[PDB]
DNA sequence: AGCGCTG
DNA sequence: CATCCAGCGCTCGG
DNA sequence: CGCTGGATG
DNA sequence: ATCCAGCGCTCG
């Protein structure tokens, strides 16, 4: 079972990536994931956030604007609030777990990286019995970076996309259904794959210059 | 009830209920099972360092409310020093095995100002939460200088010729030829074909 | 047998960083290094460069400042020049022949998993020199002291963080035991040791 | 011999000669182990393509030369599509069992331009070659002593004033750490320094 | 912004 | 036939 | 933008 | 028992 992790999570949980590895036994990769922390399965990313970095008001709207993206992509997103390293609680702190609450963003507390490991680890089993989970096992480095230009879609579906198609042709050339199964997405986002990569591009949409 | 919690008589003066005096009303109430309603489908199940000591003694309550339709749990729990420990095995079965919401609290006092929240969020309306409520041309740009031999100049000239991604894939080598170089046709052709 | 990679390899060495791991069985701990690729000892630091970063002569200057950086802290530096993935010049000649009359190995790889079979092989020869990296919260405050200390490298510091059981301990150590615990070298060790015990001077500082 | 080369008489006239002409002049000599002397003390192994795919035939010599006080070898062999199975096996061999130098070319084009190269390095003096050829703490140690919870910019000066090294700082009771920064700053230096 | 490649 | 710039893609570092 | 210590009640 | 000013800290 596979767990892909940002690379900036290096900076702050190390204690986190090899419990992944060492206590779990998860294949764990370290990837260059934009804007997000712990891709879990093909459905679910885990955003981890310290305490701190919850109660401080600077990051509010900051937060809400990385779930939004996330949700674009993502139909399950969970955070786990991860109590700092060796706590007063404000309103806009209880405000941002409600909001989350109501659009239910599920919540998990962990008190140390070992728990919060754990709690990945949970979530990756639940992921893989809603069969979800990733599956991978490389000159195919173009076609990655062409896959993750498209719109609105995660690393782990271009990644998908990468290993799935024989080529890039095959891949533009698939119906929304394939799109669907080999990249392991919803009907919704293969289709928003398919209008895309279908879209009748007229350069007089944009400015002349 | 409208600007009210329905409440367990259990709370009859404690931190909680002296707490949100002023704030919000309480109507106590005999043989309830769950600690507060802030809606009729909404219900709180508050568990005490008591509780959580003890043993699984609360997970039977939590079970009913999971198992009621037309209601739902939102599962409030005290996380002191004390329970710490216990907490991970809780939450584990609140929030993975039976699906519901779980918020800790250090005391009486937190879960005062919590309550007065999901009240509050409660009674917002959906739109006003921003996690519930583009042309393609700029991307598509984007897209098509991942070809390698494509860049800002060509990516244009393609997608006059070849409008969409597809139609740019099929493109034969003598279809790109015309648009640009020998070498750049080459390039794209082996691009959207290489196995 | 452990080694660490810079955080900056994800984006080019994907399989280097695996293979590592899957086929070699090393414990491989990718971490926030500030400018090397692969500490594969406390004595040794891998640079890893494709032939086309060699083959720029607009990077040559600052590949050469890079190994200037790394010769401080590390005794043995070695350069793995892989293929790039799916034409020689003077001053690529000239950069290696320069990197040969400073003792600079050089190594050449056709691909990401040779370059992990040579990281591995780096590895045994160190492991054999008794310098090889010995690691496995609460200790984080005193790792971003110790990597302020000037001209040491991120192992250097770890070793530090693990082996003094207090920052006071570190700070009252001998020049012997700072060598010793810290595994550096003597040279290495009277550096750090002068640092901690420098008579700090404000007006050798500028006023405003 | 100065601006020359000694060179292995089998080399006579092949492309590596012919190119080198002009640029460096080719002292040709018979018994010869080594392909080329630069110096006295470094000498050349070029091993072919034919040396390659025949088995590790090409070793001996290069054991010889390792093996020799008084002299060095480099070894450059014919990285071709033919022979690129086989180098990773040689480069173990040569680089890391034996620790000698090993440089790939393409061809004898190359080692042309490679050796003059050597040549022109070899003839400069080693402090010109900028990997081979003190400071205020001041600053460092600023930023060293603000690594310390509680201590900024502005307490930082303040308590290397007082204790004016890490070592005085890091003994320093709360009681010295007060009268600089006060009760809470104090405990926090005090804690970092001596938390087990 | 400078550098190598293509018509 | 062999070149010479000029435009472009690319890399790098602000 | 919160916390500490200190001047003002 | 209380405003605020200076500082450390985080973030852009
Ligand atoms: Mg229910
Ligand atoms: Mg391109
Ligand atoms: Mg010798
Ligand atoms: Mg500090």
């Amino acid at each position: 079972t596979c767990i892909l992790v940002g690379g900036h999570e290096i900076t702050s949980g190390l204690e986190v990536i090899s419990s992944l590895r060492a206590i779990h036994g998860l294949q764990v990769e370290v990837c260059p994931l934009n804007g997000c922390d712990y891709i879990v399965s093909n459905r679910m990313v885990v955003e981890r956030r310290s305490q701190s970095e919850m109660l401080n008001s600077v990051n509010k709207n900051k937060f809400i604007e990385q779930i939004q993206h996330l949700q674009s992509m993502f139909e399950r997103i969970c955070v786990i609030v991860e109590k700092d390293r060796e706590f007063r609680r404000t309103k806009s702190y209880d405000s941002l777990l409600t909001t989350l609450i109501g659009a239910g963003i599920r919540i998990l507390f962990s008190s140390c990286q070992e728990e919060t490991a754990d709690l990945l680890k949970e979530l990756s089993l639940v992921e893989q019995r809603k069969n979800v989970g990733i599956h991978v096992p490389s000159n195919k480095s173009e076609a990655l970076q062409f896959y993750l230009s498209i719109p609105n879609i995660s690393y782990i579906t271009a990644l998908n996309m990468c290993h799935q198609f024989s080529s890039v042709k095959r891949m533009a050339n698939s119906s929304l259904q394939e799109i669907s199964m080999y990249a392991q997405v919803t009907h919704q986002k293969a289709e928003e794959i398919y209008r895309y990569i279908h879209y009748v591009f007229d350069i007089q949409m944009l400015p002349n210059d | 009830p409208l600007g009210h919690i329905v409440a367990n008589e259990k709370w009859r003066g404690s931190q909680l209920a002296q707490e949100m005096q002023g704030k919000i009303k309480l109507i106590f109430e005999d043989g309830l099972t769950p600690d507060f309603y802030l809606s009729n489908r909404c219900c709180i199940l508050y568990v005490t360092e008591a509780d959580l000591v003890a043993g699984n003694g609360y997970r039977k309550r939590l079970v009913r409310v999971r198992n009621s339709n037309n209601l739902k749990g939102i599962v409030v729990v005290e996380k002191t020093r004390m329970s710490e420990q216990y907490f991970p095995a809780l939450q584990k079965f609140t929030v993975l095995d039976l699906g519901m919401v779980l918020l800790p609290v250090a005391s009486q006092m937190e879960a005062s100002c919590l309550v007065i929240q999901l009240v509050q969020e409660q009674t917002k309306e959906p739109s006003k939460n921003p996690l519930l409520g583009l042309l393609s041309e700029p991307s598509l740009l984007r897209t098509v200088q991942q070809i390698p031999g494509v860049g800002k100049v060509k990516a244009p000239l393609l997608l006059q010729k070849f409008p969409s991604i597809q139609q740019l894939s099929n493109a034969s080598i003598g279809e790109l030829e015309q648009v640009v170089g020998q070498a750049v046709a080459q390039q794209i052709h082996a691009f959207f074909t290489q196995p």
